[PDB]
């Protein structure tokens, strides 16, 4: 019937997200990669103090895939709150390391940021994230920054999920391997 | 969230979670833990997942603005009766009744559990009381689409004026049916979620069994045997009477009621009456009261009419709900459903025959596995596929050729849209075809369009209905068959469970493609490339032959797409960074000359493959055409993997353009070589520490 799920401890932002969700899905309360994209490219793009051009489709797709457990290609409502919380959080740290608004963050400035974002990577992972996300120069704009961190955190959770006993190790067949690596 | 969660869960299920023994724990609540906790603090459980608020009752129909749920107090049994008994011994009759807000169907399913002590103890753990370690918490087991979920609940019950509003025992001091109902209300989300419900639905939810129903004004010409094989199989058979527009008549020597009161079929014997042979059906009124002229009508004193005490002493033995009317009973009773219990249902008691069970699980996903009906042959062959194998046929003497009987039930899982039960149901059905031979597709091949095209079905789906489970009892000769579960129309996402009750063993597999990958054996070199790419390439490389992923892009865009942006012209950087990772065996981030011509060539083998499919200078490929595009590309995969590809690179218009088709194939070829290399001994698995997983998890 009329949309339910009532918390009484709503918020400004979220509920507008929530209203958007229903206006596009409703009781389904699910959004796609493109629908999401639009939903993020406003509460992140509208700020005259954050230099970014918005999230790329691939970013949203990775946003949708990592929070999607059934592989339906749709981001849930509740899974959005986890992510957007993390996003409204990494945006924070972002502008700390980009206080001269240029739409990207200085090459050797990024470590402080990752160390700050709650991710202290080792030699090679830092190499991995640069190769993969650093643009041309070796700098990084908010889009890759957020995506990287979304995909990163989710690969910590993924590991810990397949490592219940706690061996800091994990065994996967090829089915799983591919699903884990293709759906991220 | 994410497959590492579902894979993790799939492992658990495989190890035993969701099984009656390891029932899944709803909302991570622990009955013992929570009870222990309250046991300790000397307090009572107040469920945090099911508040004694209006939302538990409903959403303004049994909801918060509405009078129905106004001024009513949630009382526990402690207050309701003097010696609150949860349950009681053998309990002859059954005096359970609805409240001014309950539902008729409810009492039917719940009452049906009192017919068997063993089958009630399965939904409602008997180890519960209000005397020893009360704390105010009870638990129950509900079977949810192929799996058992344990549910916790506090004994707070909705009462207005001080009486139970929902199900309750009229006499007694027993409250297990009250709390069994609140529990079922909780796992459905709302007490008002139970409305619209069907007893066939509650049977299976309270059983694990498969309930097949039959309209009695047009039953099977083999319904008696049907009734007999079930009765000797401990099945819970339930017949009812219809209430059609104030329908309360006699219809023949048959009494005067036409009330919709649920009865059970506990007996069915065929007896020789003066040489005639009478098929009798023993009914039992779950509440007790008899009220049925005769004993068995038709010149009734037929217990002396050539019917020896050698069978007369058998009848009229029991107590409570003692009827035995003639099968011609069809006059009255408008309906009948039997829950055909699963193997473990009976505590291994050799008492009743047992069904053979083999359930599966599947998904339907838009642009991949959402095939549709046999009505849409373009996409049909894309639904998951299975194998039914029959060898040992049924046992009775002789009746209608063939042999092997199998009761197939296909059920659809829920998906944040069904506010109640019975609603927002997809129209589901399934088709059965017989294996013409295939020892290749015996389990390791996925049947394409061509097979269902040259292959008729047999009895298959009788029509795609719009309900929770669609049934179909069969009896096909001893062989091998393929079941293709689906909805009617394509693109209808959904999960499902396809079980199988056969009187005899039946090998049931999940016929699909193995994860295969086989393409180029590009043995390197410098020569033979013919100084062709050599010349103009080396020219593009600043110095030796290295070209980074950012260089690869601009370079590859000058070639393809002719240069007019729109519909992704050239190759996105993720694609390019992917095309580098696939050949950069060191970490330079740039590509040499051998591992560049490789890219150039393998790419040429992608355009040809994209257009050989997308006949139209539109630069747009449909989804369903991927399984086949990944085919002539070296890779094959099971349904899951096809689902993620489409869910990762497809458009909302179910389209995957060339760029996403290329990163997809390159991203995909890379991981195969990573696993294959980590696994030379071909053990089928790979070990990895977090760091390793991190080096790898970031493409």
């Amino acid at each position: 019937t009329h949309y339910s799920n009532i918390e009484a401890n709503e918020s400004e932002e979220v509920r507008q997200f929530r209203r958007l969700f229903a206006q596009l899905a409703g009781d389904d309360m699910e959004v796609s990669a493109t629908e999401l994209m639009n939903i993020l490219n406003k509460v992140v793009t509208r700020h005259p103090d954050l230099k970014t051009d918005g999230f790329g489709i691939d970013t949203c797709r990775s946003m949708v895939a990592v929070m999607d457990s059934d592989t339906t290609g749709k981001l849930g409502f509740e899974e959005f709150k986890y992510l957007w919380n993390n996003i409204k959080r990494w945006q924070a740290i972002y502008k700390q390391f980009d206080t001269d608004r240029s739409g990207t963050i200085c090459s050797s400035e990024l470590p402080g940021a990752f160390e700050a974002a709650g991710f202290h990577l080792n030699e090679h992972l830092y190499n991995m994230i640069i190769r993969r996300y650093s643009d041309e120069s070796g700098n990084m704009d908010f889009d890759n920054f957020i995506s990287c961190l979304v995909r990163l955190d989710a690969m910590f959770r993924a590991f810990k999920s397949l490592d219940k006993d706690g061996t800091g190790q994990i065994q996967v067949n090829i089915q799983e391997w591919l699903q884990l690596t293709m759906y991220s | 969230a994410g497959i590492a969660a579902k894979l993790a869960k799939d492992r658990e299920a495989a190890e035993g979670l969701g099984s009656h023994e390891r029932a899944i724990k709803y909302l991570n609540q622990d009955y013992e833990a929570l009870r222990n906790e309250c046991l300790e603090a000397g307090t009572l459980f107040q469920d945090p997942s099911f508040p004694a608020i209006p939302s538990a009752l409903g959403f303004k129909e049994l909801g918060p603005y509405s009078s129905k749920t106004r001024g009513m107090r949630w009382k526990r049994p402690t207050e309701i009766c003097a010696d609150p008994q949860f349950i009681i011994g053998g309990a002859t009759r059954t005096d359970i009744c609805q409240g001014a807000l309950g539902d008729c169907w409810l009492l039917a399913a719940i009452a049906s559990l009192t017919l068997n002590e063993e089958i009630l103890a399965r939904v409602v753990p008997l180890n519960q009381s209000f005397q020893e370690n009360y704390a105010g918490i009870f638990h129950f087991q509900f079977w949810q689409y192929g799996e058992w979920v344990e549910v916790v609940v506090d004994d707070r019950l909705p009462t207005k004026d001080g009486e139970l509003l929902f199900v309750h025992s009229a006499e007694g001091s027993e409250f297990w049916s009250a709390l069994l109902e609140k529990a079922y209300a909780k796992i459905n989300g709302c007490y008002e979620a139970l409305s619209g419900g069907a007893t066939t639905e509650g049977f299976e939810d309270f059983t694990g069994g498969i309930a097949e129903w039959y309209e009695l004004k047009k039953p099977p010409p083999n319904l008696f045997k049907i009734i007999q094989k079930a009765l000797q199989k401990g099945s819970l058979l339930g017949c009812s009477i219809d209430i059609t527009s104030a329908a309360d008549s006699e219809a023949i020597t048959f009494q005067k009621l036409v009330k919709g009161h649920a009865y059970s079929v506990t007996g069915a014997e065929e007896v020789e009456s003066n040489g005639s042979l009478q098929k009798l059906i023993r009914i039992r009124n779950p509440w007790g009261e008899v009220e049925w002229t005769g004993r068995w009508n038709d010149n009734c004193p037929s217990w002396n009419t050539i019917d020896p005490e050698e069978r007369e002493r058998l009848t009229r033995r029991h107590e409570d709900g003692e009827f035995w009317m003639s099968f011609s009973d069809f006059l009255r009773h408008y309906s009948r459903l039997e829950i055909c219990n699963l193997t473990p249902d009976t505590l291994t008691s050799d008492t009743y025959k047992k069904w053979k069970l083999t359930k599966m699980d599947g998904n339907w996903r838009r642009g991949s596995t959402a095939g549709g009906c046999r009505n849409y042959p373009n996409t049909f062959w894309m639904n998951p596929q299975y194998l039914i194998k029959l060898e040992e046929e049924d046992e009775d003497e002789e009746d209608g050729e063939s042999g092997c009987t199998f009761l197939v039930g296909l059920i659809q899982k829920h998906r944040r849209r069904q506010r109640k039960m019975g609603e927002d149901m997809h129209t589901i059905g399934f088709g059965i075809y017989e294996v013409p031979e295939e020892l290749s597709g015996q389990t390791n091949i996925h049947l394409s369009k061509n097979f269902f095209l040259t292959n008729r079905a047999r009895e298959r789906s009788d029509t795609f209905i719009n309900l929770r489970e669609v049934l179909n009892r069969f009896k096909l000769p001893p062989g091998e068959y393929i079941l293709v579960p689906s909805t009617f129309e394509p693109n209808k996402d959904g999960d499902f469970c396809i079980r199988v009750f056969s009187e005899k063993k039946a090998d049931y597999q999940a016929v699909d493609d193995e994860i295969e990958a086989n393409l180029e054996e590009f043995d390197i070199s410098e020569d033979d490339i013919d100084d062709g790419v050599r010349r103009l390439f080396a020219q593009l490389a600043g110095e030796d032959a290295e070209i980074s992923a950012f260089e690869l892009q601009t370079i590859l865009r000058r070639v393809l797409a002719k240069r007019q942006d729109i519909k992704s012209d050239g190759f996105s950087i993720e694609t390019c960074k992917i095309m580098v990772d696939m050949l950069d065996s060191d970490g330079s981030g740039k590509l040499g000359l051998k591992e560049f011509y490789i890219l150039w060539t393998k790419i040429q083998k992608y355009q040809k493959i994209y257009r050989e499919i997308d006949v139209d200078r539109s630069g747009t490929m449909n989804s369903y055409e991927m399984r086949k595009a990944l085919e002539e590309a070296g890779f094959k995969m099971p349904c899951q993997l096809h689902q993620v590809i489409v869910a990762r690179f497809a458009d909302d218009q179910l389209i995957i353009d060339f760029d996403n088709f290329v990163r997809c194939l390159v991203r995909l070829e890379t991981l195969f070589k990573i696993f294959k290399q980590l696994d030379p001994e071909n053990t089928g698995t790979i070990e990895l520490d977090l760091i390793s997983w991190l080096c790898f998890s970031v493409l």
